[PDB]
């Protein structure tokens, strides 16, 4: 399997799985799980209570240091009551890792707000109330930061559609660009690609 | 406490945006999807899906197109199991209705009754 | 191989034409209807059949990969040619 | 019980004897690859793309024929196994020829999906491949048949299912041939399934042939209308325009078939389309007018009438919501005078109760059953999907199946018992041979064909079945949950129309000719302007203009199936709703939306005004139309043979006759087949 | 070399085979060799019968095969084209 | 004006629908040979509570529930329905 | 090309036209496809 | 459903919000129609608060008005600092678009629209 298989970084995968016990081990009040993906990549997933506890502890331990927060986001995913994950993508520049820390919630409970332990999370955060409607609590400026100023609903959810419901015009009438309801001179031709055959035995969800 | 008693259903039409329109007059269809008959692969119809009605899609006067005014012709979610879309459905004040997952019953396979002393089983060719 | 309704309006190689009461004409009008005159079902018809004294031949439009891909085709009817089902050239054993 | 343990990846299942190694895999949740495997045809075992390593075992096994011994541990994603099934598909690829682009079946191909799942990426075949000369079977199938793999889905499923035997391998070896032989056409009532199992491009929809492509269709699950089985169907549509019919799978209807006629004639769906309402100007002729200038001049006509001066008659196609929307409307009137085109008659309980005019055991229970009498019916053409269950029970389970009628082919062989209806009397006597194999059975079984209730003595001869049924049922081994009398239904709106409480057959409005007509679809042509009075009203509501338009004075433009969420019933009482593929075309609307519409003009509104409003009186009315997918079981048998015993009704001297003789007369029954080119194609190919 | 059959005036169903009546009888001892129930088995010795009373089997040979077995006519097609002694050409 | 048609609808098997089912066993063969042009629409279904739906002329229905009734009070409610022409 | 040909074909065209869009001779798009529904058309004799 | 509040414990305290959140809008009505110089009168862009807050008149639950409170606060944040333009202001008047069929027969006699 040489030229064509991304070879697998075994040292890695052994130092992020102890890292990943040493996190779960000081702090059990609120992590769940943690996984290490087969390329190298650690995922602390953990009760949302702990966004600040999790995240100050990963900021500032000594055999952590993960003072830049490279990403935070949600993820839509609507078959879970708890809906939204949030991700947060730190990075260490002692150590030279990277590590993930994934939370939950749903519409209504909000997530405590990490702009007192990354300040690169003020917009972060920001974005993910205009594109998901999560509300972060104890936040300096929430509000919309790149759907329009009149705008309803909030778009990366999955049950929002891809053009929206309004789209824009110029009326000569009122002199004034307005909103009216959407109507494609072509709709957006939807294609099933999906294969029904089986791609990946290694991933087989288990029967009921 | 920090913890407070909301004693309601759960419904946050009020919070998605979606104008009335799209969504008291529309109606989900919750469903495991059938098995294309020209392929023997099951592996699309495991999870349940959610679409809507199918509305109006009329000619372009240009092009031929297919024009449509329906926002949500395009919209097919994904569900592990029925239980899920349907708290989802009610959820988002959807008025929904659901099929039932069909499976294949279990078949008796011999390759032996292709080839019987008595019955009308026997294959005339192979 | 353009042909022409009784409206004066040029017909497409799909048979496409607009009606004498259809609205739509009047986008044309001080334009034109672009078609275009070289049919293809015309162009491959004026193509030979090409005489091969094999019961299989193989076609890829020549060019080698600058044609379609490579498909062979059966000639064992007498009755009918065999046509490529790409380019559209035909067939025929000579026996 | 008696389940042996087997392990498949390790996994332990507890299976039954007789398990095959892919259904042991199945039941884990694992899926085999197969080409020549189908669960509803016999074991092949001639692909070997099945072929799986079981552990401790020099040696691959065909996991669709190999039985499951105690103890194996099936290794389905070993290395010997993914060495198996490459040079399996390096072997059906290799003389396979490059056709994808210009194939139907790419992007749905079997081949091509799991050759990427389990195929290797290129090849070795530096040789010249083969081609096979193509094969005339039809104007349904077109026949290319260098991509034919050889898996004998073909042979098995003609041999099986459609009951034809005259498809096959002729030749040896690489030059093995599928075919017939002969330049024959392979024109069975369920030929179009071998489109659906052959896993490649070597039989595709002629119709349907290069037209569409199956990522941009949308699919849209739907139910046949074009007979009483109640057939579950995919619309696949793409850019609001109905592509093909494609079969669901529903393992109590249709299993995964459906006929030619569900899957070919969507064409006369787009053909002969009623698009505008029409009044006659002061010429007399039809023209094109508006909605509230058509729903004006039948309202103003509508409130002239009262009493048997409204009528309604009920088509071939019409769903339940237009039924008790036009029941309602003429109700408000006080008119009952609604009535169907075909006659089931009205002696005794008539229909009262369910449990007399239902197929009552179920199309499931034919599989339970081991004695049939099919009295008057043709039910290889009447109800095509109810033979094949006929048929499936006769191949496995060896049904004996005996018909009262014409010697009709059935696909499969019977004992005749002869036509003539004094053997109906002769087994409600004992004095026949058939009577002791009756009282014999364990779970017998006897079906009436509703086309035998269209003859003048229909009456007597649903007597004279009943009395078989109940001198079986009441007095010899028969459990009791067994039903024994069954009615087979052709046509969609029947039972829905006998549940909302119509009059079946127009024999109310022979009887006093009404001022004013109604026709829902109705095309038969059992009431003409020769039986009408002077100046009748005649309005049709309809989606094509067959025989009911072109002598009505208002045409009301309908949907059709395709294009409206509709209540079906099946002729075993399962109710069923359609789903909206495409709209309507141009002014066309939604046909109980258009007599709410006219009873709005009329100023007697109903009171409903969606079509969940719609289901709630249709609940109202028989509370089983509303519970979608569900056979409701129908009891008092024995009420209505008592009823039955009151008017003794006698038997006229014509023989049993169904109409439809041959395939001939299968293709064009109904408004949307008469419209269809290829049921034209199909005629006119049977005939020569 | 064809194992598909087209109609030409030498070789169709029209054209006139029929078994002589001491043919019949071999038929008949034939089928006698064979259990009740499966006179299908007897496809292979009565299609050798008929090609060595006619030379060769012309498509009314592999018909009247098919007609008095009572199998059916595909089903002597395959093993008339599946065996190499079957002249299916004169 | 007077009646058009009664309708009865009742389950299989519950114990709430049992006076309608032995009113259907017994009395149903001399109601329909006293009602010979009536229609007497019985319907069976799966869960439903019994139920008697009268339809009077001009599309006017009155709705009777026969929930947990005996057979003895079906008869009676079914014949203030054939009495009444209300 | 006049030490390279450009390959002929019968096809090609022989007079190259410029950009001639703001011209009556410019490109005006239509639907290339046929009517897909046809209507039935009622009968032009009388129903008496 | 012991679930975690926004701000508000119960309905009275979120009424208390909903009620603070329409004198704000109501107090900033007329900078609105001044400022943004919109062609509507003070009492029409009022009525059109009161329409606004009667819309979402159903809600029983105390963290979906919440959340309905701070996207109200958003878009008066929006509003009195100049961060709409006008058409953003004058959306809520759906002025160029046609009366929409109400009844069964004129939405019978348009479409197919339920
Ligand atoms: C220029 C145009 C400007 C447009 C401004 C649009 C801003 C819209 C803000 C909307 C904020 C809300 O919807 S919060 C209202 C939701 N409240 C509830 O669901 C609780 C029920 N509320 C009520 O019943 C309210 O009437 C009261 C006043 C709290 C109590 O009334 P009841 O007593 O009788
Ligand atoms: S049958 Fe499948 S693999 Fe063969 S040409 Fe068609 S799409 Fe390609
Ligand atoms: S034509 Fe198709 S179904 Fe028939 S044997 Fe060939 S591959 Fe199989
Ligand atoms: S699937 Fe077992 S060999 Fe074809
Ligand atoms: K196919
Ligand atoms: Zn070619």
């Amino acid at each position: 399997t040489r030229p064509t298989v991304r070879p697998r970084n075994d040292v890695a995968h052994k130092q992020l799985s102890a890292f990943g016990e040493y996190v779960a081990e000081i702090l059990p009040k609120y992590v769940q799980q943690v996984q290490v993906s087969c390329f190298s990549e650690l995922e602390i997933c953990i009760h949302p209570d702990g966004v600040i506890p999790v995240l100050t502890f990963l900021r500032d331990h000594s055999n952590a240091q993960f003072k830049s927060l490279a990403d935070l986001t949600a993820v839509d995913i609507p078959t879970r009551q708890n809906r939204f994950e949030i991700v947060y993508n730190l990075l260490s520049l002692r150590f030279n890792s990277r590590i993930r820390v994934k939370t939950y919630t749903d519409e209504l409970t909000p997530v405590e707000s990490s702009v007192s332990v990354y300040k690169a999370a003020n917009w972060y955060e920001r974005e993910i109330w205009d594109m998901f409607g999560v509300f972060f609590a104890n936040h300096p400026d929430l509000r919309r930061i790149l759907t329009d100023y009149g705008f309803e609903g909030h778009p990366f959810r999955k049950d929002f559609p891809l053009s929206g419901y309004v789209e824009l015009r110029y009326d000569d009438e009122v002199k004034r660009v307005v909103a009216e309801p959407v109507e494609l001179a072509q709709e957006f031709r939807k294609f099933d690609l999906n294969s029904p055959w089986e791609a990946f035995p290694a991933y087989r969800q288990p029967p009921e | 406490t920090q913890l407070i008693t909301v004693d309601e259903k759960l419904d946050i039409t009020t919070l998605t945006g979606v104008p009335e329109e799209h969504i008291k007059t529309r109606k989900a269809r919750i469903f495991v999807p059938a098995r294309n008959n020209m392929q023997s692969g099951v592996n699309n119809t495991k999870k349940w899906k959610m679409e809507f009605d199918t509305r109006e899609r009329w000619e372009n006067p240009l092009m031929g197109w297919a024009s449509t005014a329906d926002p949500l012709s395009n919209l097919v979610l994904t569900f592990s199991t029925k239980e899920d879309a349907i708290a989802f459905a009610e959820k988002n004040g959807w008025s929904y209705d659901v099929e039932e997952r069909k499976v294949p019953k279990p078949k008796s396979k011999s390759y032996g009754a292709n080839f019987s002393w008595n019955k009308r089983t026997r294959v005339s060719t192979k | 191989g353009v042909r022409t309704s009784p409206t004066g309006e040029k017909v497409t190689h799909t048979g496409q034409v607009y009606d004498d009461e259809d609205y739509r004409r009047v986008r044309f009008v001080g334009r034109q209807k672009e078609v275009n005159e070289n049919f293809a079902i015309d162009l491959i018809a004026e193509q030979p059949v090409s005489q091969v004294g094999s019961r299989v031949i193989s076609c890829d439009g020549g060019g080698g990969a600058l044609g379609h891909p490579r498909v062979y085709i059966n000639l064992d009817k007498e009755t009918k040619t065999g046509t490529c089902g790409y380019c559209g050239l035909q067939f025929r054993q000579q026996h | 019980s008696n389940l042996i343990e087997v392990f498949v990846d390790g996994q332990s299942v507890m299976v039954e004897p007789g398990t095959t190694v892919l259904q042991a895999c199945e039941k884990v949740g694992m899926q085999i690859p197969r080409f020549c495997y189908h669960e509803r045809l016999s074991v092949a075992g001639n692909c070997r793309m099945c072929l799986v390593e079981i552990e401790k075992a020099p040696k691959v096994v065909a996991a669709c024929a190999m039985p499951v011994m105690k103890g194996w541990n099936i290794l389905t994603n070993s290395e010997k196994t993914k060495k198996a099934r490459e040079g399996v598909m390096e072997f059906l690829l290799a003389n396979h020829p490059l056709d994808c682009p210009i194939c139907d079946q790419g992007g749905e191909c079997d081949l091509q999906d799991q050759s990427m799942m389990f195929g290797s990426d290129r090849s070795r075949f530096l040789e010249g491949k083969r081609a096979v000369e193509d094969k005339n079977i039809g104007p349904l199938v077109k026949t290319i048949m260098t991509r034919c793999i050889q898996c004998t889905r073909c042979i098995r499923f003609a041999s099986e299912i459609a009951g034809v035997d005259d498809l096959g391998t002729t030749g040896r070896g690489n030059d093995m041939q599928v075919g017939t032989y002969i330049e024959k056409m392979f024109m069975s009532e369920l030929s179009g399934n071998i489109i659906d199992i052959c896993p490649v491009g070597a039989l595709t929809s002629k119709p349907y042939a290069f037209t569409a492509r199956p990522w941009e269709t949308r699919k849209t699950e739907s139910i046949d209308v074009m007979d009483a089985v109640g057939s579950n169907i995919v619309v696949s549509t793409r850019t609001g325009e109905v592509m093909r019919i494609l079969p669901r799978m529903h393992e109590d209807i249709n299993e995964e078939w459906i006929s030619d006629k569900t899957r070919f004639a969507y064409d006369g769906l787009k053909r002969q389309r009623l698009t505008e309402p029409m009044v006659r100007n002061e010429k007399g002729l039809l023209t094109h007018t508006t909605w509230e200038d058509a729903l004006s001049r039948v309202a103003g006509m509508l409130q002239s009438c009262q009493g048997n001066d409204v009528a309604a008659i009920a088509g071939g196609l019409v769903d339940a919501e237009a039924l008790i929307a036009l029941k309602d409307l003429l109700n408000r009137v006080d008119s009952d005078t609604l009535c169907t085109e075909e006659v089931f008659p009205t002696a005794g309980a008539g229909t009262d109760l369910r449990s007399n005019y239902l197929l009552n055991t179920t199309i499931a229970g034919v599989e339970e059953a081991d004695v049939v009498l099919l009295v008057g019916t043709n039910p290889r053409f009447e109800a095509p999907l109810f033979n094949a269950r006929i048929r499936k029970s006769w191949l496995h389970n060896d049904l004996k199946v005996a018909l009262i009628g014409s010697p009709v082919d059935l696909t499969y062989r019977y004992d005749h018992l002869g036509d003539s209806p004094k053997i109906l009397q002769d087994i409600a006597s004992g004095s026949h041979p058939f009577s002791q194999v009756l009282q014999e059975a364990k779970k017998p079984m006897v079906v009436l064909g509703s086309s035998a209730l269209q003859r003048n003595d229909g009456a007597a001869i649903l007597a004279a079945v009943s009395n078989i049924a109940q001198k079986i049922r009441t007095s010899s081994g028969v459990t009791g949950d067994w039903k024994v009398m069954n009615i087979l239904h052709r046509i969609a709106s029947q039972v829905a129309a006998l549940d909302l409480g119509y009059k079946p057959g127009v024999e109310a409005i022979r009887k006093n000719p009404p001022k004013m007509l109604f026709l829902l679809g109705a095309d038969g042509g059992c009431v003409t302007r020769q039986d009408l009075p002077k100046d009748c009203f005649i309005v049709y509501q309809g989606h094509h203009g067959d025989v009911g338009a072109p002598i009505a004075d208002v045409i009301l433009p309908g949907a059709a199936y395709t294009e409206k969420s509709a209540t079906y019933v099946n002729t075993e009482g399962r109710a069923q709703q359609t789903k909206v593929a495409v709209m309507p075309p141009g002014l066309a609307r939604e046909d109980w939306k258009i007599i709410r519409a006219l009873s709005e003009i009329a100023g007697m509104t109903l009171p409903y005004d969606t079509l969940d409003q719609v289901r709630n009186r249709l609940e109202e009315v028989s509370p089983n139309l509303v519970r979608y997918d569900d056979v409701e079981g129908a009891n008092y048998f024995q009420q209505a043979s008592e009823l039955s015993k009151l008017v003794n009704q006698q038997l006229l001297a014509d023989p049993l006759v169904p109409p439809q003789l041959t395939i001939k007369d299968f293709y064009m029954t109904d408004s949307i087949s008469r419209a269809s080119q290829t049921m034209a194609k199909c005629v006119k190919a049977v005939t020569e | 070399a064809l194992f598909v059959h087209r109609d030409t005036p030498k070789n169709n169903p029209e054209t006139p085979f029929d078994f002589t009546p001491e043919n019949y009888k071999r038929i008949e001892a034939i089928v006698k060799n064979y259990p009740e129930g499966h006179k299908a088995a007897a496809v292979l010795p009565v299609l050798d019968l008929a090609q060595r009373q006619n030379g060769w089997l012309p498509i009314s040979a592999m018909n009247k095969v098919a007609e008095i077995l009572q199998v059916p006519p595909m089903r002597v097609y395959e093993v008339a084209t599946f065996y190499t002694m079957y002249n299916r050409k004169p | 004006l007077g009646l058009r048609e009664i309708r009865i609808h009742l389950c299989q098997r519950s114990p709430g629908s049992q006076g309608v089912r032995d009113f259907i066993e017994k009395r149903y063969v001399e109601l329909k040979k006293a009602n010979p042009d009536l229609p007497i629409l019985i319907r069976e279904c799966s869960d439903v509570q019994p139920k008697l739906w009268a339809r009077y002329a001009f599309g006017q229905e009155k709705n009777v529930s026969l929930n947990n009734f005996s057979a003895d009070q079906v008869t009676r409610a079914l014949e203030n329905v054939l009495s009444s022409k209300a | 090309p006049t030490v390279k040909p450009p390959t002929a074909r019968k096809f090609i065209w022989t007079n190259h036209k410029f950009n001639l869009s703001g011209t009556p001779q410019q490109y005006v798009p239509y639907s290339t496809t046929r009517k897909k529904i046809q209507e039935w058309v009622p009968p032009s004799t009388p129903y008496k | 459903t012991s679930v975690k509040p926004i701000f508000s414990r119960d309905m009275n305290e979120a009424k208390r919000r909903v009620r603070e959140l329409y004198r704000a809008w109501y107090r900033e009505v007329p900078n609105t129609v001044h400022l943004f110089q919109l062609d509507i009168s003070v009492k029409q862009g009022r009525d059109k608060v009161r329409e606004m807050f009667k819309k979402n008149a159903h809600v029983t639950d105390p963290r979906v008005v919440d959340l309905l409170v701070i996207k109200g606060k958003m878009e008066l944040e929006e509003t009195i600092n100049v961060w709409k333009q006008r058409t953003h202001v004058m959306r809520f008047f759906h002025e160029t678009e046609a009366p929409r069929p109400k009844d069964f027969l004129s939405k019978f006699y348009v479409g197919h629209d339920p």
